[PDB]
RNA sequence: GGUACGGCGGCCAUAGCGGCGGGGCCACACCCGGUCUCGUUUCGACCCCGGAAGUUAAGCCCGCCAGCGUUCCCGGGUGUACUGCCCUCCGAGAGGGGGCGGGAAACCGGGAACGCCGCCGGCCA
RNA sequence: GGUGCCCUAAGGUCGGCUCAGGCGGGUCAGGAAUCCGCCGUAGAGUGCAAGGGCAAAAGCCGGCCUGACUGGACCCGUAACA
RNA sequence: GUUACUCCAAAGGGUGUCCCUGGCCUUAGACAGCGG
RNA sequence: GGGUAGAGCACUGAUUGGGGGUUUAGGGGGCGAAAGCCUCCGGCUCCCUGUCAAACUCCGAACCCACUGCCGCCGUAGAUGGC
């Protein structure tokens, strides 16, 4: 398929509706959820998007596979609570090559849009494995089109990775 | 209970109720084309004539030609419902029982039998006095919940009425 | 009641007491309405011009004030309002009858009829009137084998002589 | 691909109601009256499809030169043109 | 002057929905019959006709409840998001920045609100 | 995404009534549907697409009708401004 | 580098140097040596 | 007078996960003496969590348009306007 800097930017309209939109196709991501559901941790890390993207599925599950592997083999599904929080609901389309005759693009897959400051996804973790967290996000941040940046968020809603970092 | 509707007798009898009426069908229905003297059967019983119903979209049991005479229906006041029911009731099980009822105090009975195949449905159903602010045209209103009637009052009704509960 | 996207009707349509397509019919008319309403117990009219802060009333009567609910006490009190009508310099007016069914025979048309006998300009037909059997008291008095006309006519030469 | 004017074409909104308002208008505004001279805002009410201007001059205020029927007589200025409409007073609303 | 009474309306939820408690000359309802007016594709249930033994229980009148819904106010969110005019400001670009002007929505906390006005009548004294 | 039609009624008017669905009651294999009660701002229905409108109706059920007529006038749109 | 625009290459890395911050150490700390 | 930007889920339609209640519209079996009293993967109605809209809106700008009165400008050295 075609590079990523033809999709990443924002500036078309939203192409959602899919009672409008004839040969749509379906996501290749299906799962969004991981790990222990319930045990309700300390900590979670958080990626947030620098600018505004578009970020395709194809990316996306090879984020979750990745990130998912290193933290099994590493930590334990008894732990780890990973989240992704997009769904990718624009359609991407391409112009069936005649030439510039009739130029309106067939559906080839599904992106999600971001925007500045926007969380993409989550892990919650124990004060203990807080380096195989940003491991993870190390790992996400390395495949992503553009540029990302982590934080360390406590109960009750507060900020808290200068300190965490500094500590260890 | 016993005491509830006696207190409330006590109270004043326009909280007593009466019978609102009593509606025999021919629930399962199978007339088809014809001229079926179920018809004339309801019209020895009662004394009056019934009414028919017709179907609705197409089926298979019976009523494939909507807008057809399916079945039967007769609805029955004051009296007659009195001496109907001292005349089914007895033909029928002793011990009614408690889910006879709806949660508002009305029951069913689900009896069935030249001609005189049949399997018919009857259904009683009660109320007080002033329920006419509801059906009524003018300045209409809807029943509080006190003036609305329980399983209680219904089920205690039909005891002092004719018969002895599960 | 249940949030946003629920329309409350208009006071009087959820009591029960005014239909305001007809109110609409009636008012294009710029002619004044005799109004009349039925109890079980007595019956009222009154004669009624249009203002937008409020409908504007002129003359009012009433069978206690005819004591001092049937269709005698109807047409005696149709021909007070046809006496006092015309006290005040108005022969024309158009018949207001609410929610009450136009049934033919009925104490609303007595009262109609009886304005009409007392000299006020109503338009109407004849053929829906109760007859006078009906009217002057023959019928109850046909049921009591199982208001004595007398009175009636009594009464009624008492409301034409006091508004000679 | 280029399609005429009609009297509904892009009235989705404007000839839309807030649906807490639904139904038959009060009847004031069916029996107003007007003078000669009189300045009228053109807002066109959906329910009440007799007497109903063009919606593309809704929004607009005219001038009353007079009655017909039940219906009053409106001059609108569009450019350099005048223009002359018959309306229902419902449609209608006084300045001021 | 009074009345826990009624008819025709206006603004159309700050008025609605629901809950609780109280009342009966006059009045307003429910209530009993249906021969007759009118009618029930069957039931005088609803509409219509005739009258009150009888009931305050419902509707109606009276007072309360911030439970749902609705409208308004003060403060935060916040001068945030967005935006009109000018720029030899930045940035590879997208996209942002500065000056002069305008200015939200969600949400959060705290207050007001369980209708206001017009016309004519009735009954008691 | 639809039309190049259909209707003596699906046209005019008067009266009366209120829908979809859900729940609790009964005979029934899915049961199409006929019976009873409550809740219920229109989720229904409308001759036909889509959007708009409509609840003592513009929807359902009935009754009487043929203004789906003759002679004429001034206005708006197609085609803003012009 | 010596480019307002017409007419200028990134993801990712380097603490190369100049600066603002925050924690742990510091009368003996980070090694550097003789020894257990 | 108006529904764009923004925003949001109150309609239409899309979309993650849990904690529960009715269990079944339905093929799977199990103790299935047989669609069984009873459960297993699943449907219905809630509550908490997370996401959307060129052909969605409980909200809603900046801005634009018509009109009235004033400030300013043009106009008897003749405008606007008409032939």
């Amino acid at each position: 398929l075609r590079p990523a800097k033809i999709d990443r930017d924002v500036d078309k309209p939203a192409y959602t509706r899919r009672e409008y939109i004839r040969g749509a196709p379906g996501p290749k991501i299906t799962i969004f959820d991981m790990g222990n559901l319930s045990a309700e941790f300390e900590y979670e890390v958080s990626l947030h998007a620098e600018q505004a993207m578009q970020i395709r599925q194809n990316a996306l599950e090879a984020i979750r596979i990745q990130v998912n592997r290193y933290l099994q083999k590493n930590v334990g599904r008894s732990n780890y609570h990973f989240k992704i929080r997009v769904y990718p609901f624009q359609v991407l389309r391409e112009n069936p090559m005649n030439g510039m005759r009739r130029p309106f693009g067939k559906p080839i897959g599904l992106a999600a849009r971001v925007r500045k400051d926007q969380k993409i996804l989550t892990v919650w973790v124990n004060g203990q494995h807080l380096k195989f967290a940003l491991g993870a996000m190390h790992r996400a941040k390395m495949k992503l089109p553009y540029s990302a940046y982590y934080r360390i968020y406590d109960k009750e809603g507060n900020d808290v990775t200068t300190k965490v970092l500094s500590t260890m | 209970n016993r005491e509830a509707i006696l207190a409330d007798w006590e109270a004043h009898p326009m909280r007593k109720p009466r019978i609102a009426k009593v509606t025999i069908n021919i629930g399962v229905g199978e007339s088809g084309e014809r001229l079926t003297k179920a018809e004339t059967m309801l019209e020895q019983l009662v004394g009056q004539k019934p009414i028919r119903r017709r179907a609705k979209q197409t089926n298979r049991d019976f009523g494939i030609r909507r807008g057809e005479p399916i079945a039967v229906k007769v609805t029955l006041r004051g009296e007659k419902a009195y001496q109907m029911l001292d005349r089914l009731l007895e033909a029928v099980d002793r011990k009614l029982k408690a889910s006879n009822f709806d949660e508002h105090g009305n029951f069913c009975f689900g009896i069935q039998e030249e001609i005189g195949i049949f399997g018919m449905d009857v259904c009683v159903t009660l109320e007080r006095p002033g329920f006419r602010v509801a059906k009524r045209k003018r300045q209409r209103r809807k029943i509080p919940t006190k003036h609305k009637l329980t399983k209680e009052e219904g089920i205690v009704f039909a005891m002092e009425e004719l018969k002895a509960k599960v | 009641a249940h949030g946003p996207r629920y329309r409350v009707p208009f006071r009087r349509r959820r009591e029960g007491k005014t239909n305001y397509h007809k109110r609409l019919k009636l008012l294009k008319s710029k002619k004044p309405r005799l109004v009349v309403r039925k109890t079980l117990n007595h019956h009222i009219a009154q004669i009624v011009v249009y203002d937008p802060k409020g409908d504007k009333t002129l003359v009012s009567a009433h069978t206690m004030e005819l004591m001092r609910g049937n269709t005698p006490s109807a047409y005696l009190l149709g021909l007070l309002i046809g006496y006092k009508a015309k006290q005040a310099g108005i022969e024309e007016a158009i018949l207001d009858i609410g929610l009450h069914p136009p049934t033919r025979g009925s104490s609303i048309f007595a009262v109609l009829k009886g304005a009409v006998d007392a000299g006020l300009n109503v338009p109407h037909s004849e053929e829906i009137y109760p007859e006078d059997y009906r009217i002057n008291g023959e019928h109850i008095a046909n049921y009591a084998k199982a208001k004595l006309p007398e009175h009636f006519e009594e009464v009624k030469a008492k409301i034409i002589e006091k508004f000679e | 691909v280029k399609k005429a004017h009609s009297f509904r074409r892009k009235t989705r909104g404007k000839l839309s109601k807030h649906p807490r308002r639904r139904g038959l208008p009060p009847l004031t505004r069916f029996l107003q009256e007007f003078e000669v001279g009189q300045k009228v805002h053109i807002v066109i009410e959906p329910s009440y499809h007799k007497g109903m201007p063009d919606p593309r001059f809704h929004g607009r205020t005219g001038t009353v030169v007079g009655k017909r029927g039940d219906a009053y007589i409106v001059q609108i200025t569009d450019g350099g043109k005048v223009k002359t409409f018959f309306i229902h007073p419902v449609h209608l609303r006084p300045q001021k």
